[PDB]
């Protein structure tokens, strides 16, 4: 889900916080993954629990409401009263 | 109730109603999620301090003894809204203001206030797009957050705020249509200000004769407003949920 | 933005008489993003708070918390002959001013427009040959 | 050192201690545009009550003073008309006496240029000429005292009237050739206001064109003079900032002077174009502007350095007036350092393209500052938008007034070489 | 002669203002306007799946 | 090529492109009363737009009581009844405070014999209980030293009997009742904001209400009334956001009261053949009123403090038709229990406006090129002027003497009445008078004793340079002027404009001086007075119409010292060195 | 106790006037004369 959600809409900031939490989940499921195929129920259930926990604060963490951030289309209108003064050495560096 | 200013008091009515009906039927205040974005219930100006009436002949007072309000005045925001919905609130929020909903529970969302073609204008200010509250839908069931939600919003030109839906179970209800914007204005002479927007008038007084234990279906709250009481066509919106309305 | 001003005084009163503490102050300009929904409303200043040991008529008594009425154990009696007493002044509106809220983006085209003509005149003379 | 200069110094004191003792010096302090967060008189005295109290001036949003202005003051806190008068009176005196050396600079070369005759035979009402350059000095005098902007300043009480002696005290001795004392004036006018930092590439242009010394890559003095200046400068600027830090014992000015006018986070109205811009900002998107807007001040200084390299001294003006109207919280009293110059470029009063037209926008938006502000401070009347539109006109008459200076400067520079 | 000094000098300022505009116009927008995105697992993230 | 190609074709067009402009600016004030331009008002906030009020106030005979009393103690205590207010206000509820102020006004005014105004404003506040006494609005009858508003004190004293009781107030009502007609007001508007604006002494106020949002004059000394007059004009043109008028008419309409402005009434304005020529006659009187700049009663000095506030004068004319307290103390109590909806200071609507009927109104936009064609025609002067100039010391000499004039006409005149009344047999206030106009026919017969030097022959120049400035200064002036209150620039720019465009000695020198006398701004004060006296069909001869001037000068000194009235210093010291400076121009 | 005059009095170092240190002083008045000397 948060993988979806993190391509779906290219604006959320996501920072270092979030990024060690997935990683701590991934990390944390696979070695639950291969603990559970084996006589390890104790280290495979808190392996569990970490990567729950991991993946539920990178989830819902506070930041990645897409509220937050300006729109991407806007992005580009709010940049041509600089492209106008910008739009001179571009065009004059080929006009010369 | 995304509305402030004391002339806004339909929709301050219209929340509470929703909400006098919902606790009197049973869902206690920990699991309503209430918000209204300026009390209208005892502020300065109300005649009748510590009330909201339904009707010109103030008989049902919808703010009760019983009452608790989530979110109020500024905390009512379309981030704060966003926020409860799809889990992404602070930290040090506490229960009482968070939707701590499962796979087991069934949600019922009441937005109500001004709003215009595919988006709900909140406290005057910004803005909740249909885009918007899709997504935040489609986030709620991608972590199993709901098992069904019936969404029924009471503001102008509704029918398109459940336009954008995706997530499989959700069923809608609005007060009017796509187009039509006509908003009603009979403001009661005791009251200075309008008392509700006539459609979930017929909905509180369609819900007032139901007991808990009642076996009332969807099919009967699906023209609980007809064309002929509320000028407004009252739309709803069966395309994702599995379970027939009338059961 | 991260603080208040605080001030702590300890005015003496006179006699029969009326103490105005005055302070000046001079209205800030905040982003547009700052005011409430209401921005014409104004903003509060916090009631003052003013604590003082003022004389009783007649002396009072220490007596226990427990055979007393629940009235008289609200504070904890120090002197005797003068009772604590801890008033607020009214919620004070102050309005601030308030940049126009409808005009965000065109504020910085206009501004950018005279960046861009300041640009456009040195551009047109720093690399312009006179011929 | 002048007949009618002492003349003039006097009109200036009589008028400016009139206005002190006027009704209206409450409202000149209190106006807007001649008092900035960083050039506040009322700042100043609250900075010195603040240490009475023994609390840090800078743990607050409303002290922005340099600690040299804390130490001056503190001595000087009750003769502050007269330090004021005094420093507008030296920076008469720091002008006049530049603009005459600078003159007769002018004259020499004029005269070595015309001896191998590099002019085209075309130009005869062309070329400065010693009686219409008699009363330059004088005249540049005139404009820094009698003009509405410097007595209002003054008035007022704005350290923008230090910021401007120091400036003009710069020009005086890197004209005068003393490169040590430019770059103790450079150090501290940056200490005080950090845009005359770009001030550096003019300065020792001309110091180096006063000592002959070639500016080119292959030319070891030039590097060795360069060197030597720029050490200097920098020198006296860290010891001044540790100075001042041992004024307080502690590196609070350096946050609440120096970010407080590159960050900008005051949002009080000025004549300038960041007050308004950035209190209707978006929030994301905003941290760019601020580099950008800063970047400004700084853009356009090597790109004149390299157009105007034989001219450091209209560079200089140039640059100056770039500062004035680029500039985080500009005054009033910014605008009269760069406009006492005029009578410099006077000369240039045939190839100025639209001088009546800006001349009378200039003026209207200078009458119309006070007007609106109180139509939408003190009369609910008007809002921050008629304000706004007075800032962008009165920005953009200064932009198009130093524009058509520069566009004449190098308009007769050409007419020199090439015939009318 | 002075004809052609001033036309390298003018040559020289527009390639400095397109120096600037380029490599300090450009960086800017990109450092003080993306939106920060740290390194996510892409592929492992899709292998739990 | 293109530069001569414009210029040639701007010469062409000197005197017919400004007298175009001239009649354009004219033309478009005229229009001003026409449907495009005066589309209708509204109701833009929704906080009382979006709501109603059912009335209720039925004290109208206790206000008749009330009325009796105030009147007897009023005959009983020579100037205001302190203690019978006091007890009244304290029997209704209120929470009543008095202010003691006084006065030391700069001459005796030779139109109510005060020199040494002293009094006790005595005001009530109604607390809003649900409130924290942090917003208020005031109501305030202004009574002076005679027996008019003896009603509105019984009106004001049944409202407070009624609204206190409830328990929807938002905002504390302050019941003001002032000792004078307006410097009781100014003394209670400073010592309420703690401001010492036209230092004016008086004691410290026991007791505040908060931020004052509105305010209401009431003027009604009549039990009955036939018709109800607003006035919504403020010191130094200010007026009060339109959405406060607005909400008067509606509260007429509703409760059936026949609301008039300024005296005139119009059904509906589309009538074709009266309508515009009722809606012209009453935006001319709200013009010369707004160009006069003083506060038509008590509402006109709160509209400096930012508070939206409103005069209600009761008038009862021979109309057999009558309404009684009850008419207008519901509409008073509508008025003010839609105001208590505010809950936001009024940001809607418009501030700058100029109506011409009570229901339409046209906005700043709309009728600012009334004053910008008058403006346009100096700036094409102008131009002229100076591309003639292109194709000195002399400048000076007439400049420095024209602002030193326009410093002796500000100061002089009121200073100088001592020497003057023990010099001539004249009362102290005619000797203000008589010196302000000595000294500005002074100024007038004063161009040869400045011409002692000559450096220019034949100059025809220097001139043109001084006329330069003189349009540049004038134009700059009367543009902010018209940005502060419309009415006083655009009645400058109809007359001074068009005698400031030719004053070239070229011509007959002699109607040229003639015309800039008569329009000189102390003759388009005295054509003003006339034609405001013949607008309200009350024609006046050339005998009345000189005393009427003379105490038209006498008030606007006094006014400017009493409440800081900016007409005075504004043509004193900013437009009579102008006008100097063209008369200079003249005389060359 | 609620309000402890005399001791929230002397709970704060007294309120003495304010002036530089005799280090900024004497720093800023050495480096005064010294570019004195340099030029002179
Ligand atoms: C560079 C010179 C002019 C700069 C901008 C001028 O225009 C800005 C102001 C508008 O003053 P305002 O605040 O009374 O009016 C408004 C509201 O009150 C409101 O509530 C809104 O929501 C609005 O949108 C609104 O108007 C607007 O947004 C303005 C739209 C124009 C944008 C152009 C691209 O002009 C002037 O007054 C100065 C006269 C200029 C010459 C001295
Ligand atoms: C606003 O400022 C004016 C002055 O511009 C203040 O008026 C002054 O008021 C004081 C009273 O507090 C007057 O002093 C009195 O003088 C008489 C006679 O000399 C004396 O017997 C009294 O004991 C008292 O001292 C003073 O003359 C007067 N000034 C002027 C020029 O009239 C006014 O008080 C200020 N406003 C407020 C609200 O304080
Ligand atoms: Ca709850």
């Amino acid at each position: 889900s948060l993988a979806q959600l993190l391509g779906k809409i290219s604006n959320i900031v996501i920072k270092d916080d979030v990024a060690s939490e997935v990683y701590k989940a991934v990390a944390a499921v696979q070695k639950s993954a291969e603990e559970l195929a084996s006589a390890h129920l104790a280290s495979a259930f808190v392996a569990s629990q970490e990567a729950v926990t991991s993946s539920e604060l990178a989830f819902f963490d506070a930041s990645l409401l897409h509220l937050l951030y300006f729109p991407d289309d806007q992005k580009f209108a709010i940049y041509i009263p600089l492209f106008l003064p910008m739009a001179v050495p571009i065009l004059l560096s080929l006009v010369k | 109730c995304t509305s402030r200013f004391w002339f806004n008091y339909r929709h301050v009515a219209n929340t509470l109603s929703v909400y006098r009906s919902v606790k009197r039927l049973g869902i206690p205040d920990s699991h309503i999620v209430l918000m209204l974005a300026d009390d209208m219930a005892c502020n300065p100006r109300n005649p009748k301090p510590a009330t909201v009436f339904s009707h010109k002949n103030m008989e049902l007072n919808v703010y009760g003894d019983d009452v608790e309000v989530d979110y109020r005045s500024y905390e009512v925001t379309v981030e704060n809204f966003l926020r409860v919905l799809t889990g992404r609130i602070p930290p040090s929020t506490p229960r009482s203001k968070r939707l701590l909903s499962d796979d087991r529970s069934n949600i019922l969302i009441y937005m109500t206030g001004h709003g215009g073609n595919g988006f709900l204008k909140f406290q005057d200010s910004e803005e909740i797009t249909n885009i918007e509250l899709a997504d935040a839908f489609e986030q709620m069931w991608q972590k199993r957050r709901y098992n069904e939600l019936l969404f029924i919003i009471d503001t102008c030109q509704g029918a398109s705020m459940y336009e954008r839906f995706y997530s499989p179970n959700i069923m809608a209800l609005a007060s009017s249509q796509v187009g039509e914007d006509s908003l009603s204005h009979q403001p009661d002479p005791a009251i200075g200000v309008h008392l509700m927007d006539r459609y979930t008038f017929y909905v509180l007084e369609f819900l007032e004769e139901i007991n808990p234990a009642s076996q009332t279906n969807m099919n009967d709250l699906f023209q609980v407003c007809p064309k002929s009481l509320c000028v407004s066509t009252p739309g709803h919106r069966t395309d994702l949920f599995q379970r027939d309305p009338k059961n | 933005r991260l603080q208040p001003h605080l001030l702590e005084m300890l005015i003496q009163l006179p006699a029969n008489s009326v103490t105005k503490v005055s302070i000046q102050f001079e209205r800030a300009l905040l982003k547009w993003t700052e005011y409430t929904p209401d921005p014409n409303h104004g903003f509060y200043v916090s009631p003052s708070v003013l604590s003082a040991l003022v004389p009783s008529m007649v002396a009072a008594k220490p007596v226990d918390w427990e055979e007393s009425p629940l009235f008289n154990s609200l504070f904890p009696v120090s002197d005797g002959s003068n009772y604590f007493v801890r008033l607020y002044t009214e919620p004070l509106l102050v309005n601030l001013p308030t940049p126009d809220f409808s005009m965000p983006y065109n504020v910085i085209c206009l501004t950018c427009t005279v960046v861009a003509v300041c640009y456009g005149s040195f551009y047109n003379l720093l690399t312009r040959t006179f011929h | 050192m002048a007949a009618p200069l002492v003349l003039v110094l006097v009109v200036a004191v009589t008028v400016r201690a009139a206005l002190f003792r006027s009704s209206l010096a409450e409202f000149i302090s209190e106006r807007v545009e001649v008092v900035s967060p960083l050039s506040s008189w009322k700042r100043v005295v609250e900075g010195l009550s603040l240490l009475d109290l023994g609390v840090s001036p800078y743990s607050g949003a409303v002290f922005h003073e340099t600690p040299l202005i804390i130490y001056l003051f503190h001595f000087l806190i009750d003769y502050a008309e007269l330090v004021f008068m005094i420093t507008d009176a030296l920076t008469a005196i720091a002008l006049y006496f530049a603009i005459q050396d600078f003159n007769k600079v002018v004259f020499k070369k004029q005269k070595l240029l015309l001896e191998l005759d590099q002019y085209a035979p075309d130009v005869a009402e062309l070329i400065r000429t010693p009686m219409e350059m008699r009363y330059i000095p004088l005249k540049v005098a005139l404009f820094y005292l009698l003009n509405p902007y410097t007595i209002l300043s003054c008035v007022a009480k704005s350290t923008c009237a230090i910021n401007n002696t120091l400036i003009a005290f710069f020009i005086l001795t890197t004209i005068k050739g003393s490169a040590f004392l430019s770059a103790i004036f450079l150090a501290l006018a940056t200490y005080q206001s950090l845009y005359p930092l770009t001030l550096f590439v003019p300065g020792l242009l001309y110091l180096l064109q006063r000592q002959y010394i070639p500016v080119k890559m292959k030319s070891k003095a030039f590097w060795i003079f360069s060197w030597e200046y720029a050490m200097m400068y920098v020198g006296s600027l860290v010891v001044i900032i540790c100075l001042s830090f041992f004024l307080l014992s502690s590196w609070d000015f350096i946050p609440a002077v120096y970010g407080f006018i590159l960050s900008v986070p005051d949002l009080t109205p000025n004549i300038g174009l960041f007050w308004y811009f950035f209190a209707e900002m978006f929030e994301h998107f905003s941290l760019f502007f601020v580099c950008v807007f800063q970047i400004n001040v700084f853009f356009y200084t090597i790109p004149l350095a390299i157009k105007l390299k034989e001219h450091p001294i209209f560079f200089m003006f140039i640059q100056i007036a770039v500062i004035a109207i680029f500039k985080s919280y500009p005054t009033v009293g910014d605008v009269a350092l760069y406009m006492a110059f005029f009578p410099v470029w006077n000369h240039l009063y045939r190839f100025l393209r639209n001088i009546f037209v800006l001349t009378c926008i200039i003026i209207v938006c200078s009458l119309l500052f006070p007007v609106l502000w109180h139509l939408w401070i003190y009369a609910g009347s008007a809002n921050s938008n008629f304000f706004y539109a007075i800032t962008l006109t009165f920005n953009v008459g200064q932009i198009l007034l130093i524009s058509d200076y520069f566009y004449a400067f190098l308009r007769r520079e050409y007419y020199l070489t090439h015939g009318l | 002669a002075a004809t052609h000094l001033e036309v390298a000098r003018g040559k020289r300022a527009a390639l400095f203002f397109a120096a600037v505009a380029i490599v300090l116009g450009l960086p800017l927008w990109w450092k003080t306007t993306e939106t920060y995105r740290a390194s996510l697992p892409y592929s492992q993230i899709s292998g739990l799946n | 090529v293109r530069r001569r190609a414009l210029a040639r074709l701007v010469l062409r067009l000197n005197a017919p492109l400004c007298v175009l402009s001239y009649v354009a600016g004219i033309a478009w004030f005229l229009a001003l009363v026409f449907p495009p331009l005066t589309q209708r008002t509204y109701m833009s906030e929704n906080a009382m737009g979006s709501t109603m009020v059912e009335e209720q106030f039925a004290g109208g005979d206790r206000a008749r009581a009330f009325a009796r009393d105030f009147a007897a103690h009023r005959k009983k205590s020579g100037a205001l009844p302190v203690a019978w207010l006091e007890r009244t206000m304290r029997s209704v509820g209120l929470e009543v405070y008095t202010q003691s102020f006084s006065r030391k006004l700069p001459f005796p005014d030779e139109t109510h014999e005060r020199y040494m105004v002293s009094g006790t404003n005595v005001y009530g506040i109604l607390r809003a209980p649900r409130a924290a006494s942090t917003e208020s609005l005031v109501l305030t009858v202004p009574c002076g030293s005679d027996s008019t508003n003896s009603q509105a004190v019984g009106l004001l004293l049944a409202l407070a009997a009624h609204f206190r009781g409830q328990i929807y107030w938002a905002k504390d009502i302050v019941f003001l009742v002032t000792e004078h007609d307006l410097l009781g007001t100014e003394a209670w508007l400073e010592a309420y904001h703690d401001v010492n604006v036209t230092g004016m002494q008086s004691s410290p106020l026991q007791g505040r209400a908060g931020a004052i949002q509105a305010a209401v004059a009431l003027e009604l000394s009549s039990d009955v009334v036939t018709s109800l007059d607003v006035a919504v004009e403020g010191l130094n043109g200010q007026l009060p956001n339109l959405d406060l008028l607005n909400l008067f008419q509606t509260f007429c309409q509703k409760g059936g009261l026949l609301c008039t402005l300024q005296g005139k009434l119009q059904p509906e304005d589309w009538t074709s053949l009266d309508g515009p020529l009722q809606g012209l006659q009453t935006l001319l009187l709200m013009v010369l009123r707004q160009a006069s700049g003083r506060p038509h009663g008590s509402h006109g000095l709160f509209l400096r403090y930012r508070v939206e506030a409103l005069t209600l004068r009761g008038i009862n004319s021979f109309r057999q038709y009558k309404y009684d307290l009850v008419a207008v103390g519901k509409a008073l109590e509508g008025m003010f229990r839609k105001l208590n909806h505010l809950l936001e200071r009024l940001h809607q609507s418009f501030f700058l406006y100029l109506l011409p009927g009570l229901s339409r109104f046209v906005s700043i936009g709309l009728y600012m090129p009334a004053v910008g064609f008058l403006l346009l025609v100096l700036g094409l002067k102008a131009l002229e002027l100076w591309m003639q100039l292109h194709e000195l010391a002399s400048l000076v000499a007439p400049l420095l003497i024209s602002q030193a004039m326009g410093l002796a006409l500000y100061v002089l005149p009121v200073l100088g009445q001592h020497v003057a009344t023990q010099h001539f047999p004249v009362a102290e206030a005619e000797a203000v008078v008589l010196t302000l106009l000595a000294i500005y026919a002074a100024g007038l017969a004063l161009p040869h004793n400045t011409h002692r030097v000559v450096s220019t022959q034949a100059p025809d120049r220097g001139w043109m340079a001084l006329k330069l400035v003189a349009l540049i200064y004038l134009a700059l002036q009367l543009g902010c002027i018209a940005l502060t209150n419309f009415s006083l620039g655009f009645l400058l720019a109809t007359t001074m404009v068009p005698t400031a465009a030719l004053a070239k000695p070229h011509g007959p020198r002699t109607l040229y001086a003639a015309l800039l006398v008569l329009t000189s701004p102390a003759a388009t004060l005295l054509g003003s007075l006339f034609l405001w006296r013949e607008l309200q069909e009350a024609p006046l001869s050339l005998a009345e119409g000189w005393q009427l001037f003379l105490a038209a000068l006498a008030q606007g000194v006094l006014e400017h010292h009493t409440y800081g009235a900016l007409l005075f210093p504004l043509l004193s010291l900013g437009l009579y060195p102008c006008w100097l400076l063209f008369w200079n121009v003249l005389f060359w | 106790e609620q309000l402890p005059v005399a001791q929230i009095i002397h709970q704060k170092p007294k309120l003495k006037d304010w002036h530089p240190p005799g280090g900024f002083i004497l720093g800023l008045w050495a480096l005064i004369i010294m570019v004195f000397f340099k030029t002179y």
